[PDB]
């Protein structure tokens, strides 16, 4: 929904809010403040016309993947159903924040149903559920579920614990540049290793 | 005579403010939400709850008079 | 001494038809963009407008105009 894609500010507590309301900008310039759309943008890129992947399939947008099927076509009828205009495997700026959107909102609606991601998802700061989301974003909230020990070790907000742990994970070995974000942002609490 | 038109606030939150803080409130500055509400104003009276969904509002009560 | 302050995700001008058909259940459209534009107001004065954003322990709303 709505208030997953909002800006996080990620002051550690307490505040210290000026009458208790008031937080100064001169305070927040310390700060690195982004939103899921900014995270998973240098994650997986913003692209507006339809490429292949690593992987390598056809793709488009912030990591929306179109079809495994080799045709261009069929990749241009499945994006086509997306935006809703016939976009010649081209689409603008606000149709891929569109498309973002509607993506964020089923992977969490998908960790909400998922007996093993939901409570580890209701324990986080709104900070760590943006890297659960990138996470079910890469690999599949099945995928993500596969991380029993870490998610029970987020959960109890070990956290060092929890990042030595995702270290020695295959997703690591294979993704490390993107998993070691992903895991300062567990360890951390903050937005720290996606400035650049 | 009769009123036409209503002028309607579909507030979320609010927070008591000290007047001295404005005007120390700037651009850039953050305000606290410190009471989270989901009501329906029409000048000062509260009409009902509504509720942010997937495109839009969802309106509850509406109690007019 | 205390104002109120509050927070206003929209506001809309609604005749009577258009109020009994908000009061049962017609969804009201909004852009999913609507909260990077909440309004501040105090005594049915707006007052500023900023960006709803999330805090580890609240909600708050980050300046963009004010007065």
């Amino acid at each position: 929904g709505p208030v997953d894609m909002l800006k996080n500010i990620p002051i550690p507590s307490p505040l210290s809010p000026v009458e208790g309301i008031l937080i100064k900008r001169k305070t927040l310039e310390r700060y690195f403040s982004i939103n899921i759309f900014e995270m998973l943008r240098i994650d997986e890129g913003l692209r507006l016309k339809i490429y292949k992947n690593t992987e390598g399939y056809y793709t488009i947008g912030i990591g929306h993947l179109l079809t495994k099927s080799p045709s261009l076509n069929a990749a241009k009828s499945e994006l086509d159903k997306a935006i809703g205009r016939n976009t010649n495997g081209v689409i603008t700026k606000d149709e891929a924040e569109k498309l973002f959107n509607q993506d964020v909102d089923a992977a969490v609606r998908g960790i909400l149903r998922n007996a093993k991601l939901k409570p580890v998802y209701d324990s986080l700061d709104a900070v760590r559920r943006a890297a659960l989301i990138n996470m079910v974003f890469q690999m599949g909230e099945t995928g993500v579920a596969g991380f029993t020990n870490s998610l029970r070790m987020l959960q109890q907000k070990r956290w060092d614990e929890a990042a030595v742990n995702l270290a020695k994970s295959r997703w690591y070995n294979q993704t490390p540049n993107r998993a070691k974000r992903v895991i300062t942002t567990f360890r951390t609490g903050t937005w720290d290793a996606y400035a650049a | 005579p009769k009123m036409l038109r209503w002028p309607l606030r579909f507030v979320i939150g609010s927070s008591d403010t000290q007047r001295s803080l404005l005007g120390r409130i700037g651009i850039g500055d953050v305000l606290l939400i410190r009471t989270s509400r989901a009501e329906v104003y029409c000048y000062a009276k509260k009409l009902g709850h509504f509720n942010r969904v997937e495109g839009g509002i969802i309106v509850e009560t509406l109690d007019i008079q | 001494v205390d104002v109120k302050l509050e927070f206003v995700l929209y506001r809309k001008n609604v005749t009577l038809a258009e109020l009994e058909a908000m009061g049962q259940q017609q969804l009201l459209s909004l852009p999913t963009n609507a909260e990077l534009n909440v309004e501040i107001m105090a005594n049915g004065v707006l007052l500023g407008n900023g960006e709803l954003v999330q805090m580890n322990d609240t909600l708050g709303v980050e300046i963009h105009e004010w007065l």
